[PDB]
RNA sequence: UUUUUUUUUUUUUUUU
RNA sequence: UAUAUAAUAGAAUAAGAUAAG
């Protein structure tokens, strides 16, 4: 490959004017099919990465700025997209401070001083937003924990306004971002959920989930759309994705739902199809589960086995929740038990001063850990954290 | 070992802890180093507290502000200020102690306008760690320094403190300056009603802190003085040393106290190292006590071991003794011919100390006198008018006579005239300077000179 | 003028994209590549003479 | 700065009253005073409130006129910081002097927190 | 020793020289007294050094990773908005007068940073240059970094190495450079003679004189100049090589050989290595300092102290 | 759980009480450091935080700010506090700094002639009961009403009016509820009256009763999560073995010298009930609670 | 063991 | 008849002497 190794040696010195959309061409060609030993050869992604530094990453979207420095990190150089600038005077349109926004967020680098300079520039041209671009910006700024609470009630209170220009996505991406910012009024979080139980009909399961973690975050003191939304969705109990059954149990354990009617079939539900459930998921599950009172003969039996699949690389931090459960409940879980003490011995390396105390904790009166191995070792390491607890 | 930046940042804060208060072990040393060398937190993105347990971590095992994760951790320190909560302050900011950049500056005045505007919603933990973090940066924000005071003095008064947050703070309030008499009347306070909870390894610390603030008040150390009486018995070198240190600093004449000082001292004399011999002495030659005896005896030590001397121990002993008069022929040489090895370790007064002291002792060696002349040349900047016309007047009976030399002291002089020929004391000084030297050596300050100002 | 040849190497992946003078030709073409071409060429023709090459190597039989 | 239990306890009380007699003489002469802000005049009456001091009525409704000319910007103009709290304390003093000094400043101070206009602390 | 306080006790000492081995950045610790047999290099490299007056290694020093954390510490070296702390440890810099130039070029640099001071103990670089000074002990020098500027980097003239160090007595040197980026006859790869090393019997030729306000042309025609009849037929048979180095590759050179650097015309900045090595039996000429605020030697006093660390010792 | 108290301002503290009683201020700071010690050992308190001294002996009154009324924190009417303002916004600036709520629910500060008085609610059972008299007129009571009474199955939260005569303190002072169904009342007519009050009211339900003497301030921390201890004053020993016999835990606390102050232990703490934030369907970690392993 | 805290302060006359 | 799209979060945790105005 003559021509193949002249365009490589050409490349590494950094004698080619590469453009930013080039780089981007490079990067995908490099990503997807690979045939050249694109990646593998560390003096060409060296010189493209020089050439993508200094270039002019203006013309190209967050998302491609964003597969490029992935790409870059995949072998092993530390690149990051530039930081774009606030826009000036003349280029101050409701449609570039979203895009400032969303590049900060997307990049997963956030300023505050420029967070806080696109909310003044946004206020005094804050009349000209199209109804979709007050449900993005909401979003955005939820997104970026930002801590400015009127901006987003303004925001909210707009977004009001305009109701029937809105999709029901859009109404429910504003009520999950509105119960996320800390600081905002309630009388805007009343009339927010006021407006999506009325338009509550057309939801979709990723709508029920975003409504579900918006009850979720704001707490017991919103009982009545919780049970609005319990009350419709029997009808689709049986024909419900796991994810959002599992929501309804975490919502259910929060409420503290006293109808406990309709928490037995949400829970037998929940119980036929957990199979379908990740660490997070299944964890979250048994807590909420075990929170209201549901831990039975059988179905405890088959949360268990859906646990042992997972059990033997649980992260640290699933380990003392599944113990504590397993601890209060008076069924047998000696098969799990073990499997867990294993993985936690495993894990002792890492374990940090809370989670380790709460592992010891758990196995204090526990009659099996008296001859397990992880005695000592945990003694050892407590030994070696007790600077830190 | 391959670990995520918190994971990273876990172990590398427990390392600090190991290498820190449970022995100064190399080997940590430089694992620790070569971990952090190759973290980055470019893409990963963290909790503020994981940034700055590394940032500290890495300030800590000196790595300087050139560094990319110490410049790394900065950018995020001033971006996200926000998110700097009271919890994960005083890590940043003990962190940015060292760091002289303009960033950490701005990092350092930020935090100090955050921690002085709500200072009065703190807990004992909070306020410890801040007004401690606060210590070390220099800092000069009295403001700041009021309204912490004031938020301990109300926090004190409900008995929440204890020993090691009592010891903390006062050594925080008085590397600060800061002469609040009611504030270390409240720490006292709440000292004396923590009965038999403050251990001797608590107390000491309290006491040379209390001596180094400077309290006006004498009734004070009299209780500190019986306390350390009862509790004499307990303690190592160390302590006898720290205490003689102390209660040199504040200036009262006590009798048994330091009788049964001396005993103890005397009992330990076969596990006196460099640096309790040197703080002896100076401590003896602050309070003017006299002991012969215990100099004889700490003179025969310091002989013994000789390797262990640094700098400031060399200092302080050879102006120790060469105030109190008794002095060594080969304990004299042996140090004098030590400090010319480690020349190029003395600080700009410490130089001017140690010089003076060997030339006020008619102690003249010919290394020691040329190591010292050619150091003095890197540190003249940093002289006060008295301490330039001491070098001088030491590099005068030195016979030096080096232009090299001489003309950065002269110049040091000249710069300073107004304090250098206005000195109370030191005519006799200047007078056998300008003797030794001639007019002809330096015009300008010989006309200075006489016309007597 | 590699700009040129690396269009037409796109055009006829373009046409194998929906194999004599198909996989044959594109090869000759790339490897028409002179020194002086090679050396004045700028971004976008080494972008597209890159996925040419990696395609064609994709479908070729040993080389690349 | 006056202790009920110290050295003078006794001489205590006519000092307070001393002063009160001191607030009195700024407390006739503050209605010629501009406010640029809310805080100066919340300031003011609190100090005012807190001793007792007595003010004319003339004073109160100079002084709660310029407040209500003042917060009459931030809500109809909207375009431009009282936040919550400080109306909610303009209010309570409105209410402890009357509402017939001010007519309009109260059903405005109504009418804004029914709107929500003022912000919060938090924000 | 002293008191030092609880959040300091893990600093390092202001000069890097204080600290009397390596650290463990870059590669991991030096290996045992008796582990040091992997580094050595063939004869054939021995006898082409003798032959040439230089030689490339046959494989790179330093893995790319440490390549990159080499370059970024000499961008942080260059900084110009905010100046590099432990400046005033340097022997010399470009930016003294805070204004910079086209090239960039650094003295002393391993007093005033990590990495860099790990490199004079690489075990791969100093067992070669023991190697090449008839198995000796070895005693670093000094150190030097150049960077060119990204388009107008400036190509250095002819020159010899020697020229400069008249200090030091017997001609026992090495230099080792290497670069950190990739280097060609456009970017600054180096230019030396082929045989220049054993011309005159040792001796020096004269300096050349350049002008600095024109191109490469007559910078690199200068040699002709400064040449002699018989030297230009030595030099027309085997004229002058460019030699291209890629990332860490290391490049012995005696100190005789006349070499140049080419200018950069990349699109991009390059940076580049040098470290002499003494050997043993090296000694002073003149009285006082060979290096701006070093130590003072006598008229022929054996160099040797903590400015000129011990690298490598065989036996 | 968080216990929010305020430090007393030495300097000025009253020479004589509002009756004519004189008081010392060093017991009183000494009385102020057992109360601080004894509610930090309450092992159900997760923090205690203790606010700055203001100019003002009333401010000690920190509980006349707010109500805790369901997972509400409703906040009392400004209408004769007017000097309290900038101490409630204080308060509230000490509340923000613990991570509890942003602001405070304002839905008796606009309702018309809207009188109330904390103390004079207090929980009980799913519900909570009010007391009608000279401070709380009937419309803060309608209002009260209005926000919280339902009346449905499985979700009931009833309110009872309790009707007081026109010379008692407030009715937290008085009646209050402790452990698992246990009451407790001083013996005297209002106590006696208010029991009856709520026995016609919750007729069908059988309760643990315990009278104690007269003017013995007391503290319960009643709520979802069960506690047995109950703070007492020391100087009565008949209401500690009354309580002790009940099956709680009495804790003797010397309250002296805000006796003669008129500040009761109930009116001097702020206990508060903050929930973290949950983000995406979590469930945090709760407290340790029960006996692990029953059957081993 | 009883001393103290809560502003938008902006008015310094040099030839550096 | 055209060369190209990219967003899911979890952790509550305190070390301690600078030769001063």
């Amino acid at each position: 490959p003559s021509a193949l190794h002249l365009i490589f040696e050409r490349c590494k010195l950094n004698l080619v004017e590469f453009t930013a959309q080039d780089v981007y061409q490079i990067c995908t060609t490099a990503y997807n099919m690979d045939t050249l030993g694109m990646l593998q050869d560390p003096d060409f992604m060296r010189g493209l990465h020089d050439a993508f530094r200094r270039s002019d990453q203006t013309v190209i979207s967050p998302f491609q700025a964003n597969l490029i420095a992935d790409t870059f990190r995949k072998v092993g150089i530390n690149s990051m997209p530039k930081e774009v600038s606030v826009p000036e005077e003349d280029a101050i349109s409701p449609e570039s401070l979203i895009l400032v926004l969303r590049n900060m967020n997307i990049t997963k680098q956030r300023d505050e001083r420029k967070i806080n300079e696109v909310l003044k520039l946004m206020f005094p041209i804050l009349d000209e937003f199209s109804p979709t671009q007050l449900s993005l910006t909401v979003t955005e700024l939820a997104r970026l924990k930002s801590t400015n609470a009127d901006f987003v009630g303004k925001l909210a209170k707009r977004i009001m306004e305009y109701n029937d220009d809105l999709s029901a996505l859009d109404i429910s991406s504003a009520a999950v971002s509105l119960a996320y910012c800390p600081g905002i009024s309630h009388n805007i979080l009343y009339r927010m959920m006021q407006i999506v139980e009325e338009r509550m009909g057309e939801f979709q399961p990723e709508d029920y989930i975003n409504v579900l973690h918006a009850l979720n975050t704001l707490g017991p003191k919103f009982v009545n759309t919780f049970r609005k939304i319990v009350e419709c969705g029997l009808q689709h109990v049986e024909n419900m994705d796991a994810v959002t059954l599992t929501n309804y149990m975490v919502c259910f354990s929060t409420m503290d739902y006293k109808q406990r009617e309709h928490i037995d079939i949400y829970a037998d539900a929940l119980v036929e199809v957990a199979t379908d459930l990740s660490e997070k998921d299944l964890v979250m599950a048994f807590i909420a589960l075990q929170r209201l009172r549901l831990l039975s003969d059988t179905m405890f039996g088959t949360m268990a086995s859906c646990v042992i699949r997972y059990a033997a690389k649980m992260d640290p931090r699933n380990i003392a929740p599944i113990m504590d459960i397993c601890s209060t409940v008076p069924h047998a879980s000696d098969h799990l038990m073990k499997v867990l003490m294993d993985r936690a011995v495993e894990c002792t390396r890492i374990l940090t001063a809370n989670q380790l105390g709460d592992i010891l904790d758990i196995l204090g009166l526990y009659p099996p850990a008296r001859e397990h191995p992880l005695v000592q070792l945990f003694g050892k390491q407590a030994r070696l954290r007790l600077d830190l607890m | 070992s391959h670990l995520s930046a918190r994971n990273i940042a876990t172990e590398a804060l427990q390392m600090k802890k190991l290498h820190q208060e449970r022995g100064g072990n190399p080997m940590l040393a430089q694992q620790a180093r070569r971990v952090l060398f190759a973290t980055s937190i470019a893409g990963q993105n963290l909790d503020a507290r994981s940034v700055a347990l590394l940032l500290n971590t890495a300030v800590y095992f000196g790595m300087e502000s050139d560094a990319k994760l110490v410049r790394e951790c900065i950018d995020y320190c001033l971006k996200n200020d926000k998110l700097i909560t009271v919890d994960v302050l005083p890590i940043v900011v003990t962190a940015c102690a060292t760091l002289k950049s303009r960033d950490a500056r701005e990092v350092i005045e930020m935090q100090a306008q955050k921690a002085a505007r709500n200072a009065k919603f703190l807990d004992a933990k909070d306020v410890t760690n801040i007004i401690s973090a606060f210590s070390k940066t220099g800092i000069n924000h009295e403001k700041l320094f009021a309204f912490l005071s004031r938020r301990v003095q109300t926090l004190a008064r409900v008995g929440e403190f204890e020993a090691a947050h009592l010891v903390i703070l006062a050594n925080a309030f008085s590397r600060l300056r800061y002469r609040d008499k009611f504030l270390f009347g409240a720490i006292a306070r709440r000292a004396m009603s923590l009965r038999e909870r403050v251990t001797v390894n608590e107390l000491v610390p309290l006491i040379v802190a209390f001596s180094k603030i400077g309290l006006k008040d004498p009734k004070l150390s009299k209780r500190f003085a019986t306390k350390a009486m009862e509790y004499v018995d307990q303690m190592n070198a160390e302590q006898v040393a720290s205490m003689f240190m102390a209660f040199a600093y504040f200036g009262i004449r006590y009798d048994q106290l330091f009788g049964v000082l001396t005993n103890r001292a005397v009992e330990l004399i076969d596990e006196f190292n460099a640096q309790y011999i040197s703080t002896t002495l100076n401590a003896f030659q602050r309070i003017g006590i006299n002991n012969p005896e215990l100099f004889d005896n700490l003179a025969e030590r310091a002989l013994a071991v000789v390797q262990d001397h640094d700098a400031r121990d060399i200092s302080k002993t050879v102006t120790a003794l060469a105030h109190f008069g008794l002095k060594d022929e080969e304990l004299f040489k042996r140090l004098a011919s030590h400090a010319a090895s480690i020349a190029d370790q003395f600080d700009a007064m410490g130089l001017v100390n140690t010089a003076h002291a060997f030339a006020r002792t008619n102690f003249l060696q010919q290394d020691m006198a040329v190591a010292l002349s050619e150091r003095s040349v890197y540190v003249c900047r940093l002289l006060d008018a008295g301490e330039t016309r001491r070098l001088l007047w030491a590099l005068a009976k030195f016979q030096v006579r080096d232009p090299k030399i001489l003309t950065p002291v002269f110049n040091r002089c000249l710069a300073l005239h107004y304090d250098f020929f206005a000195d109370p004391t030191g005519s006799e000084e200047i007078e056998e300077i300008f003797d030794f030297y001639g007019p002809n050596f330096c015009p300008p300050l010989y006309q200075l000179y006489i016309s007597r100002g | 003028t590699a700009l040129d040849v690396a269009m037409r190497v796109n055009k006829l992946k373009r046409l194998h994209q929906t194999k004599k003078q198909v996989e044959l030709d594109a090869w000759r073409d790339l490897n028409n590549l002179t020194e002086a071409q090679i050396n004045s060429a700028e971004g976008k023709a080494v972008s597209l003479l890159l996925n040419s090459w990696a395609y064609f190597a994709k479908y070729w039989e040993k080389g690349a | 700065q006056v202790s009920d239990g110290g050295r003078n306890a006794m001489n205590a009380e006519p000092t307070r009253q001393k002063l009160r007699a001191m607030g009195e003489q700024i407390g006739c002469r503050l209605d010629e005073v501009e406010y640029p802000a809310l805080p100066v005049i919340l300031s003011i009456l609190d100090v005012v409130v807190t001793l007792k001091i007595y003010v004319p009525k003339k004073c109160l409704q100079v002084i709660f006129s310029q407040a209500n000319d003042m917060v009459a910007i931030v809500m109809e103009q909207k375009d431009d910081p009282i936040t919550a709290e400080e109306g909610r304390q303009l209010q309570a003093l409105l209410s402890h002097y009357g509402n017939d000094l001010a007519p309009e400043l109260s059903q405005r101070m109504k009418e804004a927190f029914r709107e929500g206009v003022l912000p919060d602390e938090a924000s | 020793k002293s008191y030092v306080l609880k959040f300091l006790r893990g600093q390092l000492p202001e000069d890097l020289k204080d600290v009397n081995g390596a650290l463990g950045c870059l590669y991991g610790t030096l290996p045992d007294v008796d582990e040091f047999g992997q580094f050595v290099i063939s004869p054939d490299v021995v006898n082409s050094f003798h032959q040439f007056g230089y030689v490339k290694m046959p494989i790179p020093v330093l893995d790319h990773q440490q390549i990159d954390k080499l370059a970024d510490e000499v961008n942080e070296l260059a900084n110009n908005v905010e100046h590099h702390p432990k400046t005033e440890r340097l022997y010399a810099t470009s930016l003294a007068d805070l204004t910079g130039g086209p090239l960039f070029f650094c003295q002393g640099q391993w007093r005033a940073a990590w990495g860099m001071h790990d490199l004079i103990y690489l075990p791969t670089i100093t067992v070669a240059a023991s190697q090449i000074l008839n198995n000796s002990l070895v005693r670093l020098w000094y150190d030097e970094v150049f960077m060119k500027a990204a388009r107008t980097g400036p190509c250095v003239p002819w020159q010899q190495n020697y020229a400069r160090w008249q200090h030091t007595k017997p001609v026992n040197h090495v230099t080792v450079m290497i670069a950190l980026d990739t280097m060609n006859k456009d970017r600054g790869a180096p230019c030396l003679v082929p045989g220049s090393h054993r011309w005159r019997e040792g001796g020096l030729l004269p300096p050349v004189s350049y002008d600095p306000t024109k191109d490469e042309a007559h910078q690199l025609n200068t040699i002709w100049e400064i040449i002699n009849e018989e030297e230009g037929e030595m030099l027309m048979d085997t004229p002058p090589v460019t030699v291209d180095l890629r990332r860490g590759e290391a490049l012995l050179i005696h100190p005789l050989t006349l070499f140049a650097t080419h200018g950069n015309r990349s699109l991009d900045a390059v940076r580049c290595c040098f470290i002499h090595y003494m050997g043993e039996k090296t000694y002073a000429v003149q009285n006082g300092p060979l290096l701006p605020h070093t130590t003072k030697f006598q008229a022929d006093a054996m160099i040797q102290g903590p400015f000129y660390p011990v690298v490598f010792d065989p036996a | 759980l968080h216990a929010f108290v305020r430090s007393p301002h030495y300097r000025t503290i009253p020479s004589a009480g509002p009756n004519g009683i004189v008081v010392n201020r060093d017991m009183l700071v000494h009385q102020f450091r057992d109360f601080y010690k004894t509610l930090q050992h309450c092992s159900l308190v997760d923090k205690v935080h203790l606010m700055s001294e203001r100019p003002s002996v009333e401010a000690l009154r920190v509980a006349d700010q707010m109500v805790s009324i369901g997972a509400t924190f409703l906040e009392m009417p400004l209408t004769g506090m007017e000097h309290r303002a900038t101490e409630f916004m204080e308060s509230m600036r000490y509340v923000r700094g613990a991570g509890g709520p942003s602001t405070l629910a304002s839905y008796l500060q606009d309702t018309e002639n809207c009188r109330c008085n904390s103390g004079d609610v207090v929980c009980l059972p799913n519900g909570i009961a009010v007391g009608h008299g000279p401070r709380t007129n009937a419309v803060a009571h309608t209002t009260l009403k209005q926000l919280f009474e339902v009346k449905d199955d499985q979700f009931s939260f009833d309110v009872f009016t309790l009707e007081q005569e026109g010379d008692a303190p407030p009715l937290g002072d008085y009646f209050g509820f402790a452990g698992s169904n246990v009451l407790l009342t001083w013996k005297d007519e209002h106590g006696l009256l208010a029991v009856d009050q709520y026995q016609q009211k919750q007729p069908h339900t059988e309760m643990n009763v315990v009278y104690l003497e007269p003017g013995c301030h007391f503290l319960s921390f009643y709520g979802v999560d069960h506690t047995i201890d109950v703070l007492v004053q020391k100087g009565y020993e008949r209401s500690m073995d009354s309580i002790a016999a009940a099956g709680l835990n009495p804790i003797p606390v010397q309250w002296s010298e805000m006796d003669k102050l008129g500040i009761s232990m109930r009116a001097a703490v702020l206990p508060l009930k903050f929930f973290k934030a949950n983000v995406g369907g979590m469930l945090s970690r709760n407290k340790s609670r029960g006996a692990r392993w029953q059957t081993h």
